[PDB]
RNA sequence: UAGCUAGUAGGUGGGGUAACGGCUCACCUAGGCGACGAUCCCUAGCUGGUCUGAGAGGAUGACCAGCCACACUGGAACUGA
RNA sequence: GUAAAGCGCACGCAGGCGGUUUGUUAAGUCAGAUGUGAAAUCCCCGGGCUCAACCUGGGAACUGCAUCUGAUACUGGCAAGCUUGAGUCUCGUAGAGGGGGGUAGAAUUCCAGGUGUAGCGGUGAAAUGCGUAGAGAUCUGGAGGAAUACCGGUGGCGAAGGCGGCCCCCUGGACGAAGACUGACGCUCAGGUGCGAAAGCGUGGGGAGCAAACAGGAUUAGAUACCCUGGUAGUCCACGCCGUAAACGAUGUCGACUUGGAGGUUGUGCCCUUGAGGCGUGGCUUCCGGAGCUAACGCGUUAAGUCGACCGCCUGGGGAGUAC
RNA sequence: CUUACCACUUUGUGAUUCAUGACUGGGGUGAAGUCGUAACAAGGUAACCGUAGGGGAACCUGCGGUUGGAUCA
C-alpha cells in the first residue's frame, strides 16, 4: 500500500524531470511543502503552489537549464524501513559538496549546509543534485 | 443473495438511522446474516470451495471490524457481541 | 573406465 | 534441540553470613522461564589489543598489562585480616 | 523472465511497515554540559642509544557507555478529528465462477429382426483378427456409458488448479453509474489453515469408446519398441486418503508514477437515439513500439522503466533434492 | 555415640555420540573395454515435466501438462 509518500513526491519530481513535464501535482502535506520549500530556496525548482482545502494539493515548477533538466539525481535516503538519524560530524555532504542534504531538525527542515552551521543533527531525508 | 428488505431491515436495526449503511455495527450484523444463512447453503454441497471462499472473506472481514470496534469503543463491542450471540 | 586397463 | 521449572517463583516467620538474598528451614500463595530462542547439544577462558582491510568488515586472544579459573584426580573443611 | 534463484494458489495470527490536520508527550532522534572510557599499543610533534629497530616526554586519539539539562521537524505514545486509501448500502451490467438436480441432439458399441453373397479389416507391404456354422456391407427398434460438433474468439469468469450441449434449484466474485453511509478499519505475512491438474491408493458402484500391463501378427541383425488385431487396471459416480506437474508469464503481493499507435471485450454518459453509427468516460484483455532498462534475446503504463512496503528464494558444476 | 548433608563407588533401564563390522546400496574417478544408440537436426516415433506399469540397458507405453516443438500438414 502507499506508506512513504514523501518518497513519492521525490520520485514524481524525478519522473517528471524526465519526461521534459513542466508542471508536477499531488495530494499534499505540510512537510512535502518543508520539502518543496528547500527545493526553491536551494535552487532545484522554481516555485509550490497549494490549491486546496480538505484534501490540499501542492504543484511544482520544475526548472530546465539546456535540454537538460535541473534535478540531476534525486534520492530518498531515509526510509520507514530504515531510519537514518545522523550527528553533525556526521552529516552527509552530496557530491563532495556541490549538492544538498535536506535534513529534519528540531529547530526545521534545512540544508546540510544549514544544519551544519546551526550546528544540529537529524534525521537526513534525501540527497539532491 | 441478501434480501433487500433484509438488507434494509437490518441496517434500521443496529445502524443509527436508515441511510447510515456505512456504520460498523451494520456491517457486523449484515455480515453475521449472511454467514448465518450460508451456514445452511454449505451445510449440504460441501464442494462449493469457490463459494465458501466467499464466505471465509466475510468472516474474516467481520473478525477485522469486530477488532476495530473493540479498539474503539469497547463498550459498543462488548455489547454487540452479546448482541449478535458470538464471539464467545 | 576403462580400456588398456584405466 | 520447543518446550524448561519443587527450594521451582513469590510471601511470612525462624535460623544464617562480614554483608543484601531460597543462602537455609517450616508453612502459605501457584507461580517462574521461553520463539526478543528458554531447555538441550557442540566449541570457547574475556578485555585492553594483535593481523588484514580504504573503510565498514573478517580473522584472532602468544609475548606486555587488567580481569577470571585451575594447582596429579574427586571431595572437604581447619587455621587466618 | 531465459545464467543458481518467486513458495502451485488464497485466507490469516505474531512481527515489520503505515494516508491527512491540530494539541500534547519527549521514548527514538538531535543539542550542550559533567563523570568516565587503566597503563602500554596505534597516530602527531619531540627527546635518548653513532643510525635504525628499540627506548622515552606531551598531546591527539579511544568513533563508547552513563547521567543531568535542553531542542520538538521527523519517528513513536496519548487525546480529538478529516475523507482521497480502505469498507457498507442503492440500480444495474457481463460472465464455460461454484455445488446440486433433470432433460435434449449426434455418434460409437451391443442385442433383435430383414435381404444379401463372399467378402470385411488392416499395412510400406503383409499378417493376426471379423465372415463358409454366413460377417462386413446392410435393414429397424431398443439398451447402456462417455463427451457435448457448429457457435468458439485474438473471447469470458475464477486466487490458482481450472471451468464449454439444453433446462431447473441454492451460491461466490467482479465491474459501470449516481449518490448515501462507517471513518485509516490499511499493505504484507515466518509458523498455522484451506484449496490444489493428471496419475495413484481404500471401499462400493458404473464401464460404450479409448487404453498402461498382458497376448497375438508384423518390422528389424535383434525390437522386451515405433506399426497392426485384441485387451485388463484406469478414465466416469459416491465418500475418504494422496499434495505432486515445464502447477509457466519459467516473471510474488500492494501502491504511486513515466511519450505513443492498431485491436478485442463489457459497461456508462452526451448527439432531431433519425437508419450503416459518432464522440467521451471506466474495468479487463491481445499486438507493435519510444524512452529507459537489459549480457543479449527482449521488457516496454498489464515493465523486466522510475520509486516505496512486506514476504519467498539464490551463492560454481557434480554428488543430491540424495543420505541421516 | 547419633542425625542431616555429601564425594569414590554399586545396580537397573533409556538417550546420545565416536570408532569399528561379514555383507550390501548407490556415488565419484580412471586416452582407445563389451552391448546397444536414448538425447542434440522433425535426431529419423517432436522433446520435456508430474505419475503409473513394463523392460539387460539407455529407456518403452498409458493419462494430463508445457513450448524450452521442426514443418505451406
Ligand atoms: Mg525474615
Ligand atoms: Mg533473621
Ligand atoms: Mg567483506
Ligand atoms: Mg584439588
Ligand atoms: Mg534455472
Ligand atoms: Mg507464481
Ligand atoms: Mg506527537
Ligand atoms: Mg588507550
Ligand atoms: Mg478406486
Ligand atoms: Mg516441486
Ligand atoms: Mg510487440
Ligand atoms: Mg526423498
Ligand atoms: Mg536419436
Ligand atoms: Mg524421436
Ligand atoms: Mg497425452
Amino acid at each position: 500500500s502507499m506508506q512513504d509518500p514523501i518518497a513519492d513526491m521525490l520520485t514524481r519530481i524525478r519522473n517528471g524531470q524526465a519526461a521534459n513535464k513542466a508542471a508536477v501535482t499531488m495530494p499534499s502535506s505540510k512537510l512535502k511543502v518543508a520539502i518543496a520549500n528547500v527545493l526553491k530556496e536551494e535552487g532545484f525548482i522554481e516555485d509550490f503552489k497549494v490549491e486546496g482545502d480538505t484534501k490540499p494539493e501542492l504543484e511544482l515548477t520544475l526548472k530546465y537549464f539546456q535540454g537538460k533538466a535541473v534535478v540531476e539525481s534525486i534520492q530518498r535516503v531515509s526510509r520507514p524501513g530504515l531510519r537514518i538519524y545522523k550527528r553533525k560530524d556526521e552529516l552527509p555532504k552530496v557530491m563532495a559538496g556541490l549538492g544538498i542534504a535536506v535534513v529534519s531538525t528540531s529547530k526545521g527542515v534545512m540544508t546540510d549546509r544549514a544544519a551544519r552551521q546551526a550546528g544540529l543533527g537529524g534525521e537526513i531525508i534525501c540527497y539532491v543534485a | 443473495s441478501l434480501s433487500t428488505e433484509a438488507t434494509a431491515k437490518i441496517v434500521s436495526e443496529f445502524g443509527r438511522d436508515a441511510n447510515d449503511t456505512g456504520s460498523t455495527e451494520v456491517q457486523v450484523a449484515l455480515l453475521t446474516a449472511q454467514i448465518n444463512h450460508l451456514q445452511g447453503h454449505f451445510a449440504e454441497h460441501k464442494k462449493d470451495h469457490h463459494s465458501r471462499r466467499g464466505l471465509l472473506r466475510m468472516v474474516s472481514q467481520r473478525r477485522k471490524l469486530l477488532d476495530y470496534l473493540k479498539r474503539k469503543d469497547v463498550a459498543r463491542y462488548t455489547q454487540l457481541i452479546e448482541r449478535l450471540g458470538l464471539r464467545r | 573406465k576403462a580400456s588398456s586397463x584405466a
